[PDB]
């Protein structure tokens, strides 16, 4: 047996069906994921992915911040928090950059349809061409992702501090 | 020797090639020129050179740094 | 509001604010179309 | 020591030589 | 009881008591299922007991050597997180058994690569299956002992308790 | 993309056709030279300027002379 | 041990020895590559599907090279600057924030227990550095416990990076000496050239040779 | 849409103002100074000999409220899709049209009457800084002072 | 990947990152630039040379504003010999207590003046904190003129 | 085991087309060989031909012409390189008239021809703002 | 910079984009420029600037805190 063969029987692709790219698990636990779990909207998507990043990135800022504390502090919780929360409107802003400058669609699945039925012959680049059918590739469900994201972020942000305040209280 | 490596690493093979031009010019007016053409070091050669002087320069800087330094103390 | 506020209201507000605000603007404008 | 007068005056200033900093430099185009 | 992998020369296709004689396709898988999640849990269970027994480096040391005992040690808050893990685990489990071309122990999903089984493969499932067997039986066995007896693998083994 | 010219200095050696990686020289018919051939740049589009072509060239300062220029996904030789 | 100079010029000299014998077996691989390698007689085995997936070791090997260099030296970097403010609890000192190399001391422990439990047949441990007495002769230390802490972690760290650095270089010369998404006919131009020319934004030391170069540049820095 | 936008904020900061001067006068307001062992040297306002001022305590205070409002204005910047007004225009959207020297006069809750009120409150704002400046008294003192009494009370 | 170099067609048509690396370092060859005339460059290097000089002009006023808010021109005029004169106030939220005890200078951390502009201001009759902020609103007003 | 019955056996390489060859342009290059000869792929390693049509994709046109110049020491001459942009447009690049490009062949225009040679070049100066 | 040319730092580039082609969670943000090595007269302008400016500020921090170190 051999466990590594051509990507989808094609030998001239820059990939390989390893047993971690086209595993089972990789599958079940990449479809799982909120990136690409069916059935989310892109402000759901974005929403969980913000609850999730803001909840794991309140951690660092407060544990070894430049206001740490061996015990329990409330300005080192209130650092971290803030800390987060804008690191999280950094990250928020480059998403809305990179929407911005990206896409041109509002309904994706469609337009690329579209032009492979009733012609294209436009400027391109937005009638043609389109990378990705998903509806996170747009200018809509972009924005929606952004706004997910933010929104998700400070309320993961904010249970994560609330569950470390109750760890380092009542434990 | 670790100063003067950095000529070859830093610099490429045109500039001297064109500055022996001159060079030649002069040993032609002076009817000196060799018949054995000077030619800038190849580039390959020219890194060469840089390599082996840098790594002479540098492990002799560390070797004479802890001789000293050890034998004296 | 005394004088030896102004570098904790400016040093900020300068030195973090305007960054984000010149990346955000120079980014849109280099990655522009046509 | 200068007054709060001062300095906010010449904020104000500063403030006016920068809009004839952007004036030119949109001047001198894109 | 198949030309299911795991019949090896001391008993091909044990089934003395006629368990899968009468069973389908779907309770045999069902079977194979949980004999290979037995059999790994049992490896890494026996292991663990003997390694815990002469190694237990975590939890500043303390966290009593017998097993059985740090059972009831650890902070119940990481006991909490173990579960919390297998359960993720198993959920990702049960997400990859709605794939296509699934097979009852394989959560490698090994179907995509190998059509045509070699001997060798089958050899290796085989290994792994028997050592899982064998694995639960000393796991049993562990648990047994210490019961009983109230020492450890090679603390019972130590003194001569046998 | 990049420029290339040729001059009527080509003895028709062919050197600089077969020595282009990317297919942009070729070899036309011709009334200036013995061989009754000059070097054409008739695909300069998939230059990349890796300048092999006036490596190979014999004649004294050259007769296929690349000049670098806009850049290109195929002229810098981006397989991505 | 008590003559200082003979021990440091020792292992000073065949370190540096080791190091340039090193890049100098990544030299000839990367010859044979070039110049010995048939790749009929090569079908399926080892060292074809070592190129075959050349892009993912060399793409990990870069990911772990940054992910290394960024931790030890940006950590050597956070106590300069964390000294330079005047915020001296705030390093990764002993008596800071602590980077305590435990495997290794754990490893130190397990030798000096090795005489009588498991070398039972030992009397003494193999090197006083793992752990014991002090060994002096004529009042000058001739071995003695060699204690590790978080200024070996650092160091330690910087030679992994180090090593991992020479390594990329060497195996990405290795790997692309006979072709590459650049220059997909590079073993056509043998192991030992300059460049293929100023175009594709630039081909300088594309060459295995010119890997030999810089490998040696980094061999120089880690030894 | 600016200054519809900069009204809206100049009416709910009148509001904010005569907070603040209610929140001073009552005994609110938190007394003394931040901690610089607590929050670090950027605190520190000046040493005059052997003593650190800091920024006061009241003045972090209402530092953190205008935050909490800030914040609430950049969620609502980037949640673009989900609010009924947006903070910038859509490409193809088009600027509502001036209201003029005086807007049309429609009481209640319409677009002409916040317009007015916010284009009142920005030249009361204007007007308080103005005569603060020019008299040389804090912000809340003209307040209080052009309140009569009843703030600062 | 297009309209940055809004000056050269052939480096906007690059798909790479190379264009923006080179549209920086091609900004202020206007000879080089597309659509280019004599005229244009002749009055486009004038312009430049008018926002240089306010820039300049910009920069002396706000060494001399803050030479007089934040140093010691005053009392360095007293006592020229032992005074060290001081540039301008630090305030760096990085600093521990040790950074800031260390470089307190007066009332506030604060960097030493190497630019000797003390000396210079004195020597041309300048004595007072009043003297410099007149000549930093001078300054900026003929920054104005010239922007 | 493949896509197609005529692609060389090769067991894939990371070192193929990405998603540039996809949405941009890609090249393929085609040939006929009378033996399952083992050759070596542009960009990965060792591929095996087959005894008759034989059809790989690349990325760029370079690596196409490498193979074609390896398939030369193969007795192999009939290979063709085309373009292919982000649909089925197909363009035959490479014997662009039927006769390889170091062969003269007849109805070819000398383009990028100058009738001087360096040293008549005009001088920069006079080439300044046009 | 000086020493380490190009050409080197591309096909380096290369393994890179690959790399972040072929990863999932990371495929959804792709670059609008692709990320080439930087050009042989830019790679010595960069090399020249930091030599530049590392000598300048080493030679500026030696200098005046030697001579406010000694002289009081
Ligand atoms: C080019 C001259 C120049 C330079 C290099 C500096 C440098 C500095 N100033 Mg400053 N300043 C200047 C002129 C200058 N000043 C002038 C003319 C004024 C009077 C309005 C002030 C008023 C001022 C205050 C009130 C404060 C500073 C502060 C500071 C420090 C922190 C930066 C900051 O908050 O800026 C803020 C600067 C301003 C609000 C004024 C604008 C500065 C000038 C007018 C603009 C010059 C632009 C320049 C020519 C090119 C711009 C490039 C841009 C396009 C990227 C820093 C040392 C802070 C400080 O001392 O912290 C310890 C602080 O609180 N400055
Ligand atoms: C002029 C430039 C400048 C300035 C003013 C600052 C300022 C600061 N830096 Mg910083 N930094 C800079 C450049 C700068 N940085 C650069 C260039 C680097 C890279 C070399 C760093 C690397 C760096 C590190 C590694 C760290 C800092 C930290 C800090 C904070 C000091 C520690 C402290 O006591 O605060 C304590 C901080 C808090 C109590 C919370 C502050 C959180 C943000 C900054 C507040 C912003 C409020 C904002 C308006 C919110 C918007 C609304 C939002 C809710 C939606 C302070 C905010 C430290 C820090 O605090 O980390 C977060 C820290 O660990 N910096
Ligand atoms: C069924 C498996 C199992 C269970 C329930 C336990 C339970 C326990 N172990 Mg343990 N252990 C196991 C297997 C197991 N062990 C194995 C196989 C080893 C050999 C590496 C060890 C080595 C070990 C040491 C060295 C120590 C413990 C300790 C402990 C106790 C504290 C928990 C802890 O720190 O774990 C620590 C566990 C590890 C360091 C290794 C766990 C590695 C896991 C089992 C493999 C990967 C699991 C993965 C997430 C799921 C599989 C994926 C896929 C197959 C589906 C606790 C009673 C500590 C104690 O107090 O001892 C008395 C302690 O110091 N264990
Ligand atoms: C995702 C990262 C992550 C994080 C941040 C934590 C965090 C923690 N774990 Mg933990 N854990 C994780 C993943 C994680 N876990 C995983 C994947 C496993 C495998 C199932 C465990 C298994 C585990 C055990 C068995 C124990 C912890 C414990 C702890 C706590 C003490 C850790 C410490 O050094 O003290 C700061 C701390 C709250 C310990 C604990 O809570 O005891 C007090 C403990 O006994 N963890
Ligand atoms: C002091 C000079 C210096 C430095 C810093 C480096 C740094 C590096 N070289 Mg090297 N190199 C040097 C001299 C140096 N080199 C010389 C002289 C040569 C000539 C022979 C080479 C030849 C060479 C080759 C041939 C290769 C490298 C590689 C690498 C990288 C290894 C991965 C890594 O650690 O990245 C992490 C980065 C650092 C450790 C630098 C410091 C970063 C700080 C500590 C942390 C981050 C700071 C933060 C982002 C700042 C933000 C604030 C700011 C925006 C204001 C790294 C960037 C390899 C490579 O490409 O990478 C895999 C490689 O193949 N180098
Ligand atoms: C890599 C080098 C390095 C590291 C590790 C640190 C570490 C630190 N610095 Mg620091 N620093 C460095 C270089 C570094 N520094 C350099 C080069 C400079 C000079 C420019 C500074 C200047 C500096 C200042 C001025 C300050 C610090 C501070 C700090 C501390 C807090 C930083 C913080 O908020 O974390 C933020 C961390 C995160 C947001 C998370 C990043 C790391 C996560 C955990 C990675 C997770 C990867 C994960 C395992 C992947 C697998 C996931 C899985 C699900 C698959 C921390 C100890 C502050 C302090 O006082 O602390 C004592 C402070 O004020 N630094
Ligand atoms: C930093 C100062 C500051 C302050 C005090 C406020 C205050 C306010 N903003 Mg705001 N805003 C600010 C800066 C600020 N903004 C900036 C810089 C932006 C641009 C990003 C915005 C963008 C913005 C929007 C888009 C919205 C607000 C809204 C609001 C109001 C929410 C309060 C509330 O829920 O009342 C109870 C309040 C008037 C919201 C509003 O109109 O009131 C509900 C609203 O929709 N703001
Ligand atoms: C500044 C105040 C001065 C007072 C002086 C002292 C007080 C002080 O110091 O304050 C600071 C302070 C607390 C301040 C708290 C504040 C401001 C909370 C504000 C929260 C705003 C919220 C929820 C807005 C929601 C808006 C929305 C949803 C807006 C919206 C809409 C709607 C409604 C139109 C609906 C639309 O619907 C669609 C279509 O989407 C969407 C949208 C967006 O358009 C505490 C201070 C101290 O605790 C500290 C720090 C230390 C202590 O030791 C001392 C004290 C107690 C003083
Ligand atoms: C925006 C504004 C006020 C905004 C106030 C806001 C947001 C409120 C903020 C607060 O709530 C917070 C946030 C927090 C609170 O704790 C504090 C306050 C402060 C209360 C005033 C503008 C005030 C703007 C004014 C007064 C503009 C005057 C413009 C004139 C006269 C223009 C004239 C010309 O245009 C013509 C006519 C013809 C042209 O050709 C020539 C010229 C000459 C340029
Ligand atoms: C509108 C305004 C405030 C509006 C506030 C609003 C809407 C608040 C709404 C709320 O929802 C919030 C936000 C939050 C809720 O919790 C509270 C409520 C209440 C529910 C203030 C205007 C305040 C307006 C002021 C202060 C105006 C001052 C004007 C002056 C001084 C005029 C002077 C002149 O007229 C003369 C004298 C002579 C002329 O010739 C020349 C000039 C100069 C024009
Ligand atoms: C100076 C220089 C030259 C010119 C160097 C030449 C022509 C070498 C001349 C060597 C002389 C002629 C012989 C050596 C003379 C020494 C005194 C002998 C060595 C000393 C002994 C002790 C070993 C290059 O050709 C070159 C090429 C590529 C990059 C950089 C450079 C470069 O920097």
């Amino acid at each position: 047996v051999s466990f590594i063969k051509p990507y989808r029987q094609d030998p001239f692709v820059g990939h390989l069906a390893t047993p971690i790219t086209t595993s089972a698990f990789t599958r079940a636990y990449l479809k799982v994921l909120p990136a690409y779990r069916p059935g989310l909207t892109p402000l759901s998507r974005g929403a969980e992915i913000g609850f999730t990043h803001g909840y794991f990135l309140i951690g660092p800022f407060y544990t070894y911040g430049p206001l740490r504390s061996v015990e329990f502090s409330l300005t080192s919780l209130a650092a971290g928090l803030l800390a987060a929360i804008t690191l999280l409107l950094i990250l928020t802003v480059g998403l809305s950059i990179y929407g911005q400058v990206t896409y041109d669609v509002y309904d994706n699945a469609l337009i690329v349809k579209l032009v492979r039925q009733m012609v294209g012959s436009e400027r391109t680049q937005d009638l043609p061409q389109i990378k990705g059918t998903s509806e996170l590739d747009t200018v809509l469900g972009w924005q929606k992702f952004s706004e997910g994201f933010f929104s998700g972020g400070l309320i993961g942000s904010i249970v994560a501090a609330v569950g470390i305040a109750l760890y380092s209280t009542y434990l | 020797i670790w100063a003067f490596s950095l000529m070859f690493l830093f610099s490429g093979r045109g500039y001297w090639q064109e500055l022996i031009e001159s060079i030649v010019w002069a040993h032609n007016k002076l009817k000196v020129a060799p018949s054995i053409q000077p030619r800038a070091l190849s580039i390959t050669q020219g890194r060469a050179v840089g390599v082996a002087h840098y790594l002479l320069g540098g492990i002799g800087t560390t070797w004479a740094f802890f001789l000293a330094r050890i034998i004296s103390v | 509001m005394s004088l030896d506020l102004l570098p904790s209201f400016f040093v900020p507000l300068v030195g973090l604010v305007l960054p984000l605000f010149s990346i955000i603007g120079l980014f849109l404008y280099i990655e522009k179309e046509n | 020591m200068i007054y709060d007068s001062q300095v906010y005056i010449a904020l104000v200033i500063a403030v006016v030589a920068s809009v004839l900093a952007i004036r030119l430099g949109a001047t001198l185009y894109n | 009881l198949d030309g299911m992998i795991g019949s090896s020369a001391p008993f091909k296709n044990f089934d003395p008591l006629g368990f899968a004689a009468k069973a389908d396709q779907k309770t045999l898988n069902k079977y194979r299922e949980s004999e290979l999640k037995h059999g790994r849990v049992a490896m890494l269970a026996v292991l663990g007991w003997i390694v815990q027994e002469f190694w237990h480096p975590l939890y500043d040391g303390k966290l009593s050597s017998n097993p059985l005992k740090a059972l009831t040690e650890v902070p119940l808050i990481g006991w909490a997180q173990i579960f919390v893990a297998i359960n993720v685990i198993e959920y990702l489990q049960n997400k990859i058994k709605e794939l296509p071309g699934y097979r009852p122990g394989d959560y490698l999903g090994t179907w995509e690569w190998v059509e045509q089984s070699d001997e060798g493969w089958d050899s290796y499932q085989t290994k792994e299956l028997n050592n899982g067997r064998l694995a639960m039986v000393a796991i049993a066995g562990l648990i047994v002992q210490d019961l009983i007896t109230g020492q450890a693998a090679l603390e019972q083994i130590t003194a001569g308790n046998t | 993309s990049h420029t290339v010219k040729i001059y009527d200095t080509c003895i028709g050696c062919t050197q600089c056709v077969r020595a282009c990686p990317t297919d942009v020289l070729e070899m036309v018919p011709w009334d200036g030279c013995k061989a009754g051939q000059i070097a054409s740049a008739p695909r300069t589009e998939d230059c990349v300027g890796c300048k092999r072509c006036e490596t190979a060239c014999p004649t004294d300062f050259l007769s296929v002379r690349v000049y670098l220029g806009g850049e290109t996904t195929r002229s810098l030789g981006l397989a991505y | 041990a008590i003559d200082y100079p003979t021990q440091l010029s020792l292992f000073t000299h065949h370190v540096w020895i080791g190091g340039f014998c090193i890049v100098g077996g990544a030299a000839h691989g990367a010859i044979f590559f070039v110049r010995d390698y048939n790749a009929a007689n090569n079908y399926n085995n080892l060292i074809d599907r070592v190129i075959r997936h050349r892009d993912a070791i060399i793409s990990h090997l870069n990911w772990v090279c940054i992910f290394l260099g960024c931790h030890s030296f940006g950590l050597y970097v956070h106590n300069d600057t964390m000294r330079a403010l005047g915020r001296s609890q705030d390093l990764f000192s002993d008596n800071a924030i602590a980077l305590k190399p435990i495997f290794a001391q754990f490893i130190q422990n397990l030798h000096t227990l090795a005489p009588g439990s498991t070398a039972p047949n030992a009397l003494t441990t193999v090197s006083y550095a793992f752990g014991g007495d002090v060994i002096s002769v004529g009042s000058k230390i001739a071995m003695m416990p060699i204690s590790l802490g978080t200024a070996d972690f650092l160091v330690h760290h910087i030679h992994a990076f180090t090593i991992h650095v020479t390594v990329l270089i060497l195996l990405k010369g290795v790997l692309y000496s006979r072709n590459s998404r650049l220059i997909p006919d590079k073993a056509n131009l043998g192991f030992r050239f300059p460049c293929d020319g100023p175009g594709r934004g630039g081909t300088c030391q594309v060459s295995a040779w010119d890997h030999v170069f810089l490998g040696l540049f980094w061999m120089y820095n880690s030894i | 849409k600016a200054e519809r936008w900069n009204g809206r904020h100049a009416m709910f900061g009148w509001i904010v103002l005569l907070a603040t001067g209610y929140a001073q006068a009552h005994g609110l307001l938190p007394e003394g100074g931040m901690d610089a062992k607590e929050w670090g040297t950027w605190v520190i306002v000046s040493t005059t000999n052997g003593e650190q001022v800091t920024i006061p305590a009241a003045r972090a205070a209402i530092a953190i409220g205008h935050l909490h409002f800030g914040a609430v204005g950049v969620f609502a910047a980037y949640s673009k899709n989900s609010v009924k007004d947006r903070l910038l225009l859509e490409p193809g959207e088009k600027d509502e049209a001036p209201a003029g020297l005086f807007p049309a006069l429609r009481p209640g809750l319409t677009k002409e009457a916040e317009m007015l009120n916010g284009r009142v409150a920005m030249l009361g704002l204007v007007a308080l800084v103005a005569v603060s400046a020019a008299t040389g008294q804090d912000i809340l003192s003209v307040i209080d002072q052009g309140l009569g009494g009843l703030l600062l009370k | 990947v297009y309209k940055f170099p809004k000056f050269s067609k052939a480096l906007a048509e690059d798909p790479s990152t190379r264009r923006i690396w080179y549209g920086i370092a091609t900004a202020h060859d206007f000879e080089s630039h597309d659509a280019m005339t004599e005229s244009k460059l002749y009055q486009k290097i004038f312009a430049s040379h008018f926002g240089h000089i306010a820039i300049i002009f910009l920069w002396t006023a706000g060494n001399l504003f803050h030479v007089a808010w934040q140093g010691n021109f005053e009392a360095w005029i007293l006592n020229p010999l032992k005074v060290r004169p001081i540039a301008h106030a630090i305030w760096d939220p990085h600093f521990g207590q040790a950074a800031y005890k260390a470089f307190l200078k007066t009332s506030s951390p604060a960097n030493l003046a190497l630019s000797g502009v003390y000396e210079w201001w004195y020597t041309i009759g300048m004595r007072t904190n009043n003297d410099l902020y007149q000549g930093s609103f001078f300054l900026i007003l003929l920054s104005s003129l010239l922007l | 085991k493949l896509k197609q019955s005529d692609f060389p056996k090769f067991e894939g390489s990371t070192g193929g087309w990405l998603s540039a060859a996809k949405n941009e342009e890609k090249y393929v290059i085609i040939w006929t060989s009378k033996d399952a000869s083992l050759f070596e792929m542009p960009t990965g390693g060792t591929a095996k031909m087959n005894a008759g049509n034989n059809v790989a994709y690349f990325a760029r046109k370079e690596q196409c012409l490498a193979l074609g110049s390896q398939l030369r020491g193969f007795k192999i001459t009939n290979y063709k390189i085309f373009r292919i942009y982000p649909p089925l447009d197909i363009t035959l690049l490479h014997p662009f008239d039927g006769v390889f490009p170091e062969k003269v062949n007849q109805g070819r225009s000398p383009v990028g021809k100058r009738d001087a040679s360096i040293g008549g070049n005009p001088n920069p100066a006079s080439l300044k703002f046009q | 910079f000086l020493i380490s040319w190009r050409g080197y730092w591309q096909e380096l580039i290369e393994t890179i984009v690959w790399a972040h082609e072929r990863t999932p969670l990371a495929n959804l943000v792709r670059w609008k420029d692709k990320p080439v090595a930087l050009s042989i007269v830019q790679a010595r302008l960069v090399g020249l600037a930091h030599f530049t400016i590392g000598y300048v500020l080493t030679y500026a921090a030696f200098v005046i805190a030697s001579t406010i170190g000694k002289l009081g």
